[PDB]
């Protein structure tokens, strides 16, 4: 979701928004600002979590060799559904 | 040893002017020596074995493009190696350098003693492994 | 200073000096040295282009990456000033058309546009603005170059109270259409020049030392207001142009005493090609007028900028007009011409 | 003001020089400070340096004079000359 | 863990009040006519300092001179240190004559009034490392803190 | 050698550059310090300054060692040596198929008298050595600037010469000519620090000095 | 170990020797530089550029070294003297484009934290 700032200007994903004071802002006019829309924050939120009952899953990403290496993913916090670092692929343990 | 009409040259070389370096740059530039402190997360020592010839920093002021350390300090960049300090002032001295001195920081003798972890009326006893 | 505004560096093509000039009608001689100095210590320079890319495309190499930005305007399009300047904290006025054109009437080129961007610059939020008016402007003199000149100057200053105007004297340069042109009569004819030049004494001046007027103005914040005349070192009678110019360059020298009378004939003649207006009938009078010393208002000389002598630097205009068998001559064969002065 | 404000030595620990102030320190310092519940003598004692005088006098007005060498009964006469004149 | 507190609150700027008592961004020239101007009339004891804390000696040099030539010798300090007695005089007075380095062979440590667990955290640890294998027997003063 | 992982050495050739250096050793033992050769089959005899004539005259022109193919004319900083500049030598000998390499050590100032005598082709290489060094060399009969810009300044293979350089260059309007303004670059060079602190090889370790 | 090899200069004489001439044919080179590479400089300050340049590095007192500039001197010239060098190369020494460097206390602290 790319939001835009008091003066027409949308934001990107890192937060970055010139403000009307800057300078910098003239390169902006006659010309735009090249936005990713698909805002990496939320196209990963409306991914659903798997569920697999074991205490250690594995978290290749698909694709076989064509993915992450596979770091283990520990499962037994009930609080905390466990993601992994590199593809942020939420990961849970049956509710017991 | 040597003889060829030698001459007894009894004062300090200054190679200086020969490398044309600019005036602003060999005066106003404060040049150190130190041997590195190993990196206190990484226990591995074979880096504090040699002195460097590392020189002060200048301003470094954000690029108006993308934001790039856009720096006009040509001399920062130039991390020298020396083996001994003598040699290292010597390179400093050669070339007349405003520089300063720093001591090897030599280690102290650990006494160590495995039996001492356990003890019976000395308090060195170790809880947990 | 603003967040990003401040500035950084040692004045090199990457440093920002946190001066945004954006200069108006930067395509003609002072435009392209004034922004060669405003892109040396580094300054984004919004350069409002009117022509075709190509005539602009050489004002590319004297900025850093992203500095030159042309923008498209248009002198009637309100709006087309209020985006050039809206973002710019200093405005470097440069418009002005020396000779004449249908759609531009010579009121517009120093009364409309002049005041057409003084104002928006002062409703943008501005701090300073730096309009080019002429060391002898004055409405009275039967100059449309005086004439139009003054009262745009009056205007501007009227408009933008903190309207640092110059008035710079006959400046000369490598285009300056002031010494390449003097350099013209051997080409057009036999020198027409009026009272063979015992009748005006100008001042020219060099223009790197206007250049550097303004931008030295920029940094000074006293400036605001105060209308600062740039004055060369010393004055010039008519005559002693002629034969200097003649002489730097190895001309024949065939001067003529031709009344004003026919010489404004000739101006009209000259307009008459319908692609430029070589000489026209304001720049009939405009080189016969004589330059007043104007002393009360303040020079560049107190101002930390020095005056170079005409006589330093001719050839450097002046080898271009010199023949093969005289290119290679300097100043020093050629003997100074008399320093009708103070 | 022709008073002095902070009288300041500078001896060293070590050096045969600096003796005759360390034996001035040693016997006559309490008395010197007693005399004077005011205007103080900075000691600031250091190692291998010359025995050293520096008179902080009013409106930035200093000067040094070499102690080398110098006995303890008579670098008090030292001290009673530049302090004898300050009112 | 402070090298965020670099970043916060930093002053960059010639801050000056405006017509409203208001700091506001100026030039170096006008910080500097404001000070310089009040300062030419005023001597003596009009004109005196405090020091802070994290200060580097270079300026307090620098601070001294400017108030003595200004005949100002006022130089004083924000941790008051009693005067009376040779406190400024003599060296040892505001000393750790010791040495860290040499605290550890020392039988018994009376701390007066200090917590060095935070008061100095790394004489502290050099307590705890000469507590642990030198025998050191230390004693406080005061509250009975960790 | 069964493992395919580590290149196999060379003895019968290993043991005879060795009798070969001795053999130059004995000969001339007035200018050779010492000599010795590595595992990869490559021997190296160190030679003083002003020898820089004979040796390779010796090489250019004896019948059991006929040493003629002028290799490479390299210089070696060693800050930490008094005399840092080290001018390296190569040769190759047609008949014998091998490579003798000779180097000596030079001071900034300290000269070498000009090898284009044994081998013209050092002639064209010294002029390097001076552009990228700046050893001088005695009595060469050309020994000009001919690599490195035109009226340059200083040796940029000095380890004390920045990788940028001390002056940058741009066309300038206001003099319609290249004007040589000292550098401010667009981006720092981001140095890394790749030096891992443990020990690379315990073989070639130096010992405490 | 004070005794070492002399390149050209066996004493200080013939160090000032070699400069002598060598400012004698670079005193006589001025004005046709100039002339040849349609410089817009005027013989005068031609002349006394080469002046400062000379006493800017006339302090050393090091025998081996000064005859190392007096080649080094020496060949800048050769390579002048046959049009080798173009208009920038000549203009590079005559420094033009930048502004003076700071000179009071008040300068140094009006540019930047550089000294
Ligand atoms: N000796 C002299 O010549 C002196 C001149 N002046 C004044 O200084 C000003 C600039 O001089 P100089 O740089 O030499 O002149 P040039 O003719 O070389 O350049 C004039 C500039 O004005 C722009 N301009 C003028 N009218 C318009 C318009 N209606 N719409 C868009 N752009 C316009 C031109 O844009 P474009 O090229 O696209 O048309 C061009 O960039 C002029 O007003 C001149 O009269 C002042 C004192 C002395
Ligand atoms: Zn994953």
């Amino acid at each position: 979701g790319v939001r835009t700032s008091p003066t027409g200007e949308k934001v990107t994903h890192t937060g970055q928004a010139y403000d009307d004071g800057d300078y910098r802002r003239v390169r902006f006019s006659d010309r735009q600002k090249e936005v990713n829309e698909n805002f990496a924050i939320d196209l990963i939120a409306e991914q659903p979590v798997s569920e697999v009952g074991s205490r250690v899953i594995s978290c290749d990403g698909g694709g076989g060799a064509l993915g992450h290496p596979r770091v283990y993913i520990n499962l037994d916090k009930e609080t905390k559904t466990g993601t992994c670092g590199y593809c942020g692929l939420q990961f849970r343990q049956p509710h017991h | 040893t040597q003889d060829t009409q030698l001459i007894a040259v009894d004062e300090k070389l200054d190679i200086t002017t020969l490398t044309g370096v600019p005036e602003e740059h060999i005066k106003t530039r404060k040049v150190r020596i130190f041997v590195p402190a190993r990196n206190n997360m990484q226990s591995g020592v074979n880096n504090t074995k040699k002195w460097k010839m590392e020189f002060d920093t200048r301003e470094r002021w954000e690029n108006p493009l993308m934001g790039w350390s856009s720096t006009a300090d040509p001399l920062s960049n130039l991390v020298l190696t020396f083996s001994t300090k003598e040699d290292a002032v010597a390179f400093a001295e050669k070339n007349g350098w405003s520089f300063d001195v720093e001591e090897r920081k030599v280690p102290k003798p650990k006494s160590k003693s495995y039996g001492a972890n356990f003890s019976w009326n000395k308090r060195t006893r170790v809880s947990t492994k | 200073l603003h967040h990003a505004l401040i500035p950084h560096g040692k004045g090199g093509r990457s440093s920002v000096s946190g001066i945004v000039a954006t200069v108006f009608g930067a395509t003609g001689f002072l435009g392209r040295y004034v922004v060669n100095h405003l892109g040396r210590m580094g300054s984004q320079v919004i350069v409002p282009y009117r022509c075709e890319p190509y005539d602009t495309m050489h004002l590319r190499p004297m900025g850093d990456l992203g500095q030159i930005i042309f923008m498209e305007w248009n002198g009637k399009d309100k709006d087309s000033i209020r985006k050039v300047v809206e973002h710019s904290n200093v405005v470097i006025n440069l418009v002005g058309r020396e000779w004449e054109t249908k759609n531009f009437d010579f009121e517009d080129v120093f009364v409309k546009i002049p005041h057409a961007i003084a104002q928006v610059s002062k409703e943008a939020g501005v701090e300073k603005l730096i309009h080019i008016s002429h060391l002898n402007a004055d409405i009275k003199s039967p100059s449309r170059y005086l004439r139009s000149k003054a009262v745009g100057e009056k205007e501007v200053r009227a408009a933008f109270p903190e309207a640092t105007i110059i008035k710079p004297s006959d400046i000369f340069g490598r285009e300056d259409r002031f010494l390449n042109y003097f350099a013209s009569m051997r080409w057009f004819g036999g020198v027409p020049l009026i009272s063979l030049g015992k009748e005006t004494v100008k001042q020219p001046v060099y223009i790197v030392d206007v250049s550097k007027g303004i931008i030295n103005a920029i940094k000074d914040p006293d400036a605001k207001g105060k209308t600062f005349a740039f004055v060369g070192p010393n004055r010039y009678l008519l005559f002693d142009l002629v034969q200097y110019i003649f002489a730097v360059a190895y001309r024949p020298f065939l001067p003529y005493p031709l009344p004003h009378f026919a010489y404004r004939w000739v101006g009209r003649l000259f307009e008459v090609s319908p692609f430029e207006p070589w000489t026209t009938r304001d720049k009939v009078e405009r080189v016969h007028m004589s330059d007043m010393t104007l002393p009360h208002l303040p020079g560049l000389e107190d101002l930390g900028i020095q005056a170079t002598p005409l006589e330093l630097k001719a050839i450097e205009v002046l080898r271009r007009h010199r023949t093969y068998r005289w290119l290679t001559s300097e100043m020093e064969d050629v003997k100074p011409a008399k320093t009708v002065n103070i | 003001k022709l008073g002095l404000r902070e009288i300041r030595i500078h001896l060293c620990q070590r050096s045969p020089g600096s003796q005759g102030v360390r034996d001035f320190i040693e016997k006559r310092y309490v008395e010197l400070k007693k005399a004077n519940p005011d205007l103080p003598i900075l000691i600031r004692e250091c190692s291998d340096v010359q025995p050293k005088l520096w008179a902080r006098y009013a409106f930035g007005q200093e000067k040094n004079v070499s102690l080398n060498n110098f006995s303890a009964d008579q670098v008090t006469r030292t001290l009673e000359n530049v302090l004898s004149g300050k009112a | 863990f402070a090298y965020d507190g670099l970043k916060r609150q930093r002053l960059t700027q010639p801050m000056i009040r405006n017509e409203k008592g208001l700091l506001t961004y100026t030039t170096w020239e006008d910080a500097l006519s404001r000070v310089a101007g009040m300062l030419q009339s005023f001597q003596g004891n009009d004109v005196a300092a405090i020091a802070g804390g994290l200060v580097d000696a270079e300026a307090l040099v620098a601070l001294k001179d400017l108030l003595n030539r200004v005949d100002s010798d006022s130089l004083c300090t924000e941790e008051v240190f009693p005067t009376a007695g040779a406190g400024t005089d003599l060296r040892s007075n505001y000393l750790l004559n010791t040495t860290i380095a040499g605290v550890e062979e020392a039988d018994v440590i009376l701390l007066v009034g200090t917590n060095p667990r935070f008061e100095a955290p790394l004489f502290n640890a050099r307590i705890r490392k000469s507590w642990l294998h030198n025998d050191l027997k230390v004693a406080l003063i005061g509250s009975p803190v960790d | 050698d069964t493992r395919p992982t580590i290149r196999p050495r060379n003895d019968v050739v290993h043991k005879q550059l060795s009798a070969f250096g001795q053999y130059v050793a004995e000969i001339l033992p007035k200018y050779v310090q010492q000599v010795q050769v590595s595992c990869f089959n490559e021997l190296e005899i160190f030679i003083h300054p002003d020898g820089v004539i004979p040796v390779l005259t010796f090489l250019r022109d004896h019948t059991n060692a006929q040493f003629k193919s002028l290799a490479d004319l390299t210089a070696v900083d060693v800050p930490t040596r008094q005399n840092r500049f080290e001018i390296v030598y190569n040769l190759l000998s047609l008949r014998f198929n091998s490579q003798i390499r000779v180097k000596t050590y030079t001071d900034e100032l300290t000269p070498i008298e000009s090898s284009v005598t044994v081998y013209k082709a050092a002639n064209w290489y010294e002029r390097e050595i001076w552009d990228m060094f700046g050893v001088f060399f005695a009595n060469h009969p050309d020994l000009r600037r001919i690599l490195t810009g035109y009226g340059f300044e200083g040796h940029p293979f000095r380890k004390d010469f920045p990788l940028s350089g001390y002056v940058e260059l741009r066309y300038d309007d206001e003099v319609k000519r290249v004007v040589a303004e000292p550098v401010e670059l667009a981006q720092e060079f981001r140095k890394f620090d790749l030096n891992s602190p443990w020990e690379a090889f315990p073989a070639y370790r130096q010992p405490p000095e | 170990g004070t005794s070492v090899k002399p390149i050209f200069s066996r004493d200080m004489n013939e160090a000032k020797r070699r400069v002598r001439e060598l400012y004698r044919a670079w005193y006589r080179e001025v004005p046709n530089t100039v002339h040849l590479f349609q410089l817009d400089i005027s013989v005068k300050q031609g002349r006394d550029k080469v002046r400062e340049m000379f006493m800017k590095n006339a302090h050393v007192t090091d025998p081996r070294v000064v005859d190392l500039l007096v080649i080094k001197g020496k060949m800048e010239l050769e390579e002048t003297i046959n049009v080798w060098k173009q208009r920038t190369h000549i203009m590079r020494f005559f420094h033009e484009t930048e502004a003076p460097r700071p000179t009071d206390f008040l300068s140094k602290f009006y540019v930047g934290h550089d000294p």
